[PDB]
């Protein structure tokens, strides 16, 4: 593997030094591990199935001249991509940054028939085409 | 009543098409009054006599 | 051995003897000329004899379509369910061309009610639903009256013919719209609903009106299906063709001298039938221009090939159309086939029941192009356009109305473009 006198470092790996984020913005924020959910406005499932990081939302003022959405969170509008869970989750780990893991709800299988549309005792018959 | 004992018992919406002749027999042509009083013989929602009223073409709402 | 020109049938073997009225239409009549005759033998004999004898008579079914009579009313030989099962039959008579199932009704109605009869013997229906158009009041009334009639008689009800079955002919009338003619959606227009078609992963047999098993036949074919059982099965296989057996109305109109309605054998030469029956082409056969086989649907076909076909499903096939409905249309040289044609679609377009994108949104296209060919505001490009959207309609319909919107297209194109490409032409250089 590797013959270099392969050395035992079985403590967790932790880079929180060296990474070069202040002290502010290593605990006291939480990201948050989620499959995003499905655009209702759409019907496509394609960005349902990456795993997603993010961090939670801070203050968001108006500038006084402008009126810009001014912020102060450098870690606002960054959001990662993992391909699974425990990948992203050890990523969190690492990086020493305390998580929510939610689970990844999926659309429970139906049962769909069109005959069932025109059906004789049942009330599933349709009133309309 | 006799074109809808004419139709299997819980299918009267089937007697909707010969309702609405009759509703144009006795009126010449289909006022709305006479599309709702269709669907209130027939129990069926309004919105399907109106449906079939404007689909099929003998059907004068004018 | 075998018939080699079919051709000339006889008057002693016709399945409709009172075509033009020439005889009673009620009852007596009807007993008269051999109708409501030993049907008792018929009814119990068992379904299984009427549907193999009805096989071996090789009848294909009348209404438009090709499918084996036999094949399609056997699908129903399952045992019961608990569902009542029903049998309807089609008489809306929308496809241009079409004038057979009006003068059935309306001259031989205990024919049909015959057939009504034995068909749902023979498929275990329980009633019959004749689905009869809204424009034919006076054809219904007369139906009616012929079925108030068999009722009187106790031919059909309680203890039909004394053979214990229980049948019941309701006649349910249209309001007026040609896609109803479409089996699945006459199934919903008798349920109440719109005459939108319903797509078919269920078939009838399983689930047809109010849910219930339902088949729909054409006129005609039960109409004949009495005298099969009667007469036999080998008797209507002598007629016509292999697989293209039996007699059939055969509608001529259009530019014929005499238009009119003949009951001709199967696989007839389409010159002999033009010249006879119908006392040719106005102005002789020379001046032919088109002919349209079986109605809208069926694409039209060239002179040339008017030549020597054969009016059977197969013959016409290989001739690039369809035997269809038996609707003759002849068009003589002085006809604009290109506005007989755009007239075709519009009426497609009038018709189209809006359901699916392909025959909504296409039907109308093709329409809308073929009104701008008609005066010739395009261009040679547009053809094939044309063709490529008939194509994209053909076989992504939820009915069969798509692919006979698109085959006029597709046939005119085929046999006329050069009458468009130069209509095309005339007009560029008037418009100067
Ligand atoms: C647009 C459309 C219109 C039709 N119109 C009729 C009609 O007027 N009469 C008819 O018998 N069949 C008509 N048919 C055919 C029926 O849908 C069905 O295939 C047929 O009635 C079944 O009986 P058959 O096998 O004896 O023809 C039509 C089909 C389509 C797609
Ligand atoms: S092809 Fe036309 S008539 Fe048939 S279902 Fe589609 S829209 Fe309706």
């Amino acid at each position: 593997t590797q013959d270099t006198q392969l050395i035992a470092v079985d403590e967790k790996l932790d880079i929180t030094t060296l990474t070069g984020v202040p002290e502010e913005h290593i605990k006291t924020r939480k990201v948050r591990i989620f499959v995003p959910a499905r655009n209702n406005m759409q019907s496509g499932v394609n960005n349902t199935k990456k795993w997603k990081m993010e961090f939670d939302t801070r203050e968001r003022w108006e500038n006084p001249l402008m009126g810009w959405s001014s912020t102060a969170d450098p870690l606002s509008n960054l959001v990662l991509t993992f391909s699974t869970k425990e990948d992203a989750v050890a990523f969190a780990e690492k990086n020493g940054w305390s998580f929510d893991v939610e689970e990844r709800k999926v659309p429970k299988p139906k049962s769909k028939s069109y005959g069932a549309n025109f059906s004789w005792n049942k009330r599933t018959r349709v009133s309309t085409k | 009543e006799a074109i809808v004992k004419n139709y299997p018992e819980g299918h009267k919406a089937a007697a909707v098409l010969p309702v609405l002749d009759l509703a144009q027999r006795q009126n010449g042509w289909l006022p709305i009054s006479a599309m709702n009083k269709v669907a209130e013989i027939l129990q069926v929602p309004p919105m399907r006599v109106y449906e079939v009223a404007t689909f099929y073409t003998m059907y004068n709402r004018k | 051995p075998k018939k080699t020109s079919f051709g000339s049938l006889k008057d002693e073997d016709r399945i409709f003897t009172n075509l033009y009225g020439r005889h009673d239409w009620r009852l007596k009549g009807a007993q008269s000329r051999g109708d409501w005759y030993k049907t008792k033998e018929i009814l119990l004999k068992g379904p299984d004899w009427i549907l193999g004898e009805v096989k071996t008579s090789g009848l294909r079914g009348r209404g438009g379509a090709g499918f084996p009579t036999g094949l399609k009313w056997s699908f129903m030989n399952k045992p019961s369910d608990g569902r009542p099962k029903y049998l309807v039959v089609n008489a809306d008579e929308g496809e241009p061309g079409t004038c057979k199932d009006r003068e059935i009704i309306r001259h031989d109605p205990h024919k049909l009610v015959e057939g009504c009869l034995v068909g749902g013997r023979a498929m275990g229906a329980r009633a019959a639903y004749i689905y009869i158009r809204g424009e034919f009041y006076n054809e219904a009334s007369n139906l009616q009256v012929a079925i108030r009639e068999a009722y009187e008689a106790g031919l059909i009800g309680k203890n039909a013919c004394g053979s214990g079955y229980d049948f019941d002919v309701f006649v349910v009338r249209g309001a007026g719209a040609y896609i109803c003619g479409e089996e699945t959606a006459l199934i919903e227009s008798i349920e109440g609903k719109q005459g939108k078609p319903r797509l078919k992963p269920p078939f009838p047999a399983d689930v047809g009106v109010f849910g219930c098993p339902t088949t729909v036949a054409n006129v005609e074919t039960v109409a004949v299906s009495p005298t099969i059982c009667r007469r036999g099965g080998a008797w209507f296989a002598s007629f016509g063709r292999e697989r293209n057996s039996g007699t059939k109305l055969f509608n001529i109109s259009g530019h014929v001298n005499h238009p009119c309605t003949v009951e001709e054998e199967m696989s007839v030469p389409l010159k002999e039938l033009i010249e006879k029956h119908a006392g040719g082409v106005i102005g002789g056969w020379d001046n032919l221009l088109a002919v349209i086989p079986g109605g809208s649907s069926t694409p039209l076909i060239p002179k040339s090939v008017c030549e020597t076909v054969l009016m059977d499903f197969d013959a016409l096939v290989q001739a690039q159309t369809g035997l269809g409905t038996a609707a003759v249309i002849v068009m003589d040289r002085s006809t604009d086939i290109v506005k007989a044609i755009a007239r075709l679609i519009e009426f497609y377009k009038h018709e189209s029941c809006g359901q699916c994108t392909p025959c909504r949104e296409g039907v109308d296209w093709m329409n809308k192009v073929m009104a701008r060919f008609v005066k010739g505001d395009a261009r040679p490009a547009e053809i094939d356009s044309l063709w490529e959207i008939s194509k994209q309609i053909e076989g992504h319909t939820i009915c069969a109305l798509g692919d006979g919107a698109a085959w006029p297209v597709q046939g005119l194109i085929r046999h006329f473009r050069p009458e468009l490409e130069e209509r095309m032409q005339q007009f560029a250089l008037q418009h100067q």
